[PDB]
RNA sequence: CCGACUAGGGAUCGGGUGGUGUUUUUUUAAU
């Protein structure tokens, strides 16, 4: 979809559904490159995607165990993470085209942010009731756990600085981490 | 020798001669060898075209048949290196036949468990949860087993070891 | 703690591993 | 009890007291079609039947959309033109929720019982 | 604390009663023992349930007991 | 042998090693695959690491 | 080893043929 | 009520290590069943002693279809069989000592018992109709 | 088909000739037998369409006798054929070069020697008799089976009229020796 | 404060499994 903006005033019209990419089975999760036309989108499998061609460009699923969330790197922009609901967190790369390594955890990894000042760490945020730093180039170990929340974390973001966490849980509250401590340094 | 009375393919040739050479390597054996006839020899492709010979039994014998099945296999395998030999018998009713069908074509390593997961899409995945019975030789054969059960039921069903892939 | 001060070995594993069941591509 | 109504009840008061799955045993090809239907609707998220070889078992993954399912115990036969007059008395609202019905086609709900128009007996609700 | 239903740990699941396991099944087993007297291998369960005797030498290889049964004192046993 | 060293002439290419090897199966050999790609990718942002 | 002289079919049998014979 | 029974695996096959004969183990059966035992009694011997886990998996059916089918079958069903003779034997207490005014209640609960599956089994008709506990 | 047309017509590379041809040579160690097979098929048709063909032919020659000395030995007879579809087709110095080849190839290598006897200039050939008649006096059961094809392919037939009574007076090996000595008595 | 109802915590009674220390102890049985 297409919007119509008031942010500049430079000009003076046809907004909504350009286009639409069409799969046989459900999606459910999608995240853009941040160059060259490209997207991801995870679902019964994950699809590799770019706005030109109506149809997928690659499927690059590690096995046939469904795909639950998506984020691409921001810097590095070509490492793509997901979350499938075999409690897999598996990376790919699209220099490669190809899946990279995956690990599997004790419960489901709900979401994924990938730090957008260090490149390589990323922060999942799972069922037990953490978030979960994990470094890219070894992931035999968390780099931190940020534990203070009590059900299960739904959503977590880095702050554009890279320095601090929020993370958003299923009891109803949100909770705000310095990224080098691991506990909750706010709750709302 | 092996082959019912219609024409035996070349296949069943080839592995009724390594029957008969199990039979002149004898009488470490007595006697176990005689009644095991065969019904057909079925090639199943894969993915990769690296074909299965699916061995066909009429299941009165595949119990002796499969008492020995781990030694004849590893002859055959030296007869005809690089190619999968499974072994298979012939059949309300049809799920317990499918059921029967997937133990007998996976090896005696003891399926521990059949998972079926429901999307959210409306689609389904079967699976199937092989234990721990030299697993090294397992997970190669894991999409073989895949294909050759696709190929007699058209149930596509996926296999997997608890272990990390 | 009671069970480590009876039993012979167990190991000390870390927080920050005690939520991995497994990695492929093992690390050396 | 049923054999629908507690693993209905398993997976209502399991997501009032706020949980993130429920297992519920023993596991039917009723109640495999009713989480279907609902998963359709988009109440509950994916479920996965254990296969032990006494009867089966589900675990539900549900997020929050869900607030009362049940089963109407008496399976009254139901008409394609009574379907809204059935949903008019017992669902909440006029386009809240959705009446279950076991049809000819099968586990259905109400509309699209009534969009492929096909009546049946009722089984149970969903809002 | 908190556990995943189905994708259970093997360090709770083995831990857990045998019934209260996700796919149950018996942590029972059988081993084979040798008669001190003939050395022949007879194969026992382990909750063995009765005074099970070597049937070529008659010696009294286990002991019934409340759940396990323990075997008589010169036995050599190998679990299988 | 093909390599049993017969009298002095040896003006040819024939047989030696780098032949075909059997074929792993596909999953193995996708295993394999992705974990050269995890290699080249680790060292891909170990370049950011300075 | 434990007990049985009786709840078989044969085993009946054979005690209503002993209360026969006497 | 407690959960105390047995937990039967998941698998339908003979261990693998269960080198025996398929038809030994039901000549074995035959045998301990012509020398007395009741069903239960031969499972569990058959379990401890030659280590077959259980029949049904073992050999084609069950051992109670065995016997039957190889001429050994019961007068009358095991459970109702221990039940009766349960009865019996406290029916005997009570006329020797009349003042056990517990075990007369304990009767009242064996004869309901009996009387349940007796009802059971008679509309399957494993046992003819008109039978009665005497 | 598509390969051979690739090996026709593209203007090859800086090497790709010697390095496929590398590859065609060391190819029929590929240990199924239905993989070399189609490697042997790649050595007949590359066979039938020279002046480098005469270096190839020597490698196709050494490899096919490493072939025919197989494992399987189903395609041991194709290996054979190969052998004789190249010795058949060969020029002079090559098939001079082949002969001092053949004259080269223990009992391993006595087996090879009368394959090389059942392969392959009069003077050579009667050279090559010379060395079965050396080997007919010299007369295990490889060397047996050599004798018997030699036998086949017939002084030294006196030689061989002495030893076929001997050797009459490994059942596969005493039919052989009475096909021998059927034929030396017609 | 009731039920069709979630988890726990400490203590205790009966059974079972495992651990590996002290009281026990030995070629009379097991305990
Ligand atoms: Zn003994």
């Amino acid at each position: 979809w297409s919007i119509n903006v008031d942010d500049y005033s430079n000009k003076n019209n046809e907004e909504g559904l350009i286009r639409t990419f069409d799969g046989e089975s459900a999606f459910q999760g999608i995240d853009s490159h941040r160059e060259n036309s490209t997207f991801a989108t995870g679902g019964a499998k994950i699809h590799l995607w770019d706005v030109n061609r109506l149809k997928p460009v690659s499927d690059l699923s590690w096995g046939a165990d469904n795909i639950t969330s998506l984020k691409f790197n921001q810097n590095e922009t070509d490492i793509l993470a997901s979350t499938g609901s075999d409690n897999s967190i598996v990376l790919y790369d699209l220099r490669t085209n190809s899946p990279t390594q995956k690990i599997v955890q004790t419960m489901r990894t709900n979401a994924i942010c990938w730090n957008p000042m260090e490149a390589f760490n990323f922060v999942t945020a799972n069922e037990d009731h953490n978030a979960y730093y994990y470094d890219m180039r070894n992931l035999s170990r968390s780099l931190n756990v940020f534990k203070d929340h009590v059900s299960a974390v739904m959503d977590v973001d880095f702050s554009p600085t890279g320095d601090e966490i929020v993370t958003g849980s299923y009891d109803k509250s949100i909770r705000i981490y310095k990224t080098n401590h691991g506990h909750s340094r706010e709750i709302y | 020798a092996k082959i019912l009375s219609q024409a035996p393919t070349e296949l069943e040739l080839q592995v009724a001669q390594a029957f008969v050479e199990l039979e002149n390597s004898s009488p470490e054996l007595k006697a176990e060898l005689r009644p095991l006839q065969f019904k057909s020899i079925r090639e199943i492709d894969v993915a990769g075209g690296k074909k299965a010979l699916a061995i066909f039994v009429p299941v009165p014998s595949l119990a002796g048949f499969h008492k020995v099945q781990t030694k004849l296999t590893r002859e055959l395998e030296k007869k005809f290196q690089d190619r999968h030999v499974i072994f298979l018998a012939e059949r309300r009713t049809l799920t317990a036949v499918h059921d029967k069908i997937l133990e007998d074509l996976v090896f005696p390593t003891e399926i521990v468990g059949k998972r079926v997961r429901y999307l959210v899409g409306g689609n389904k995945i079967q699976k199937v949860l092989l234990d721990s019975k030299d697993v090294q030789q397992i997970d190669y054969k894991l999409e073989s087993f895949q294909a050759v059960y696709n190929k007699l039921t058209g149930k596509q069903i996926v296999f997997e070891i608890p272990s990390e892939t | 703690a009671n069970e480590r001060r009876t039993r012979k070995d167990m190991p000390y594993i870390s927080e920050r591993k005690k939520q991995i069941v497994g990695t492929v591509h093992k690390y050396e | 009890s049923s054999v629908l109504a507690d693993a209905l009840n398993a997976i209502n008061n399991a997501e009032k007291t706020g949980k993130r799955q429920v297992l519920l045993r023993p596991s039917s090809k009723v109640i495999i079609k009713f989480l279907q239907v609902m998963q359709k609707h988009g109440y509950i998220g994916e479920f996965e039947y254990i296969d032990d070889h006494r009867s089966g078992k589900i675990v539900v993954q549900l997020n929050g959309r869900l607030n009362k399912c049940g089963v109407i115990s008496p399976r009254f036969n139901v008409k394609i033109g009574d379907i809204e007059k059935w949903t008019a008395n017992l669902l909440p609202a006029r386009q809240f929720g959705y009446v279950i019905l076991t049809t000819s086609a099968g586990i259905m709900d109400h509309e699209e019982a009534r969009r492929k128009h096909v009546s049946g007996k009722i089984l149970g609700f969903v809002y | 604390l908190v556990q995943d239903l189905l994708h259970p740990t093997a360090a709770s699941e083995a831990r857990k009663h045998k019934l209260k396991t996700l796919v149950q099944g018996p942590r029972s087993y059988f081993l084979d023992v040798k008669c001190p007297g003939c050395l022949n291998i007879t194969t026992v369960f382990s909750h063995a349930q009765t005074a099970v005797t070597c049937e070529s030498c008659s010696t009294i290889l286990c002991t019934p007991t409340g759940g396990k049964a323990k075997l008589s004192e010169g036995t050599s046993f190998r679990r299988k | 042998i093909d390599d049993r060293q017969v009298i002095e002439n040896a003006n040819l290419l024939k047989g030696k090693s780098s032949t075909y090897e059997v074929p792993l199966p596909q999953r193995i050999q996708q295993r394999h695959d992705r974990k050269a790609a995890y290699e080249i990718s680790r060292q891909e942002v170990s370049k950011w690491n300075d | 080893k434990k007990a049985k002289k009786d709840f078989y079919r044969f085993q009946v049998r054979e005690r209503k043929k002993q209360e026969i014979n006497q | 009520k407690g959960i105390s029974s047995s937990a039967i695996p998941y698998s339908r096959n003979a261990p693998a290590w269960f080198k025996l004969s398929s038809e030994s183990v039901i000549e074995q059966i035959v045998k301990y069943a012509r020398k007395g035992l009741t069903p239960s009694q031969i499972g569990v011997l058959l379990r401890d002693a030659h280590g077959v886990t259980q029949a049904r998996v073992i050999t084609g059916n069950k051992i109670m279809r065995i016997l039957k089918s190889n001429g050994l079958a019961p007068e009358i069903p095991e459970d109702l069989y221990y039940l009766i003779k349960k009865a019996v034997s406290v029916r005997k207490h009570l006329e020797r000592n009349r003042k056990d005014k517990d075990a007369k209640f304990r009767l009242i609960l064996i004869e309901s018992r009996i009387h349940r599956l007796a009802r059971y089994y008679r509309t399957v008709a494993v046992l003819p109709p008109n039978w009665k506990y005497e | 088909s598509v390969y051979y047309q690739f090996l026709m017509e593209y203007d090859q590379s800086k090497g790709r000739l010697e390095k496929q041809f590398k590859f065609m040579v060391d190819n029929l160690q590929y240990p199924t037998e239905s993989g070399r097979q189609s490697v042997m098929e790649l050595i007949n048709l590359i066979i039938t369409k020279p002046a480098l063909l005469s270096k190839l032919s020597s490698s196709f020659f050494l490899a096919l006798v490493n072939v025919s000395f197989n494992d399987d030995a189903p395609r041991c007879r194709e290996m054979a054929s190969v052998l004789i579809s190249t010795m058949l087709p060969k020029l002079e110095n090559k098939d001079l070069e082949i002969v001092e080849k053949y004259i080269a190839a223990d009992n391993a290598s006595f087996l090879n020697l009368g394959l090389r006897t059942y392969k392959v200039s009069i003077g050579f050939e009667h050279t090559i008799e010379l060395d079965e008649l050396a080997i007919k006096r010299i007369r295990f059961s490889s060397y047996m089976e050599a004798t018997e094809s030699v036998y086949k392919h017939g002084w030294d037939g006196i030689i061989t009229c002495l030893l076929y009574p001997h050797s009459w007076v490994a059942n596969l090996v005493h039919q052989l020796i009475a096909n021998k000595d059927k034929l030396e008595i017609s």
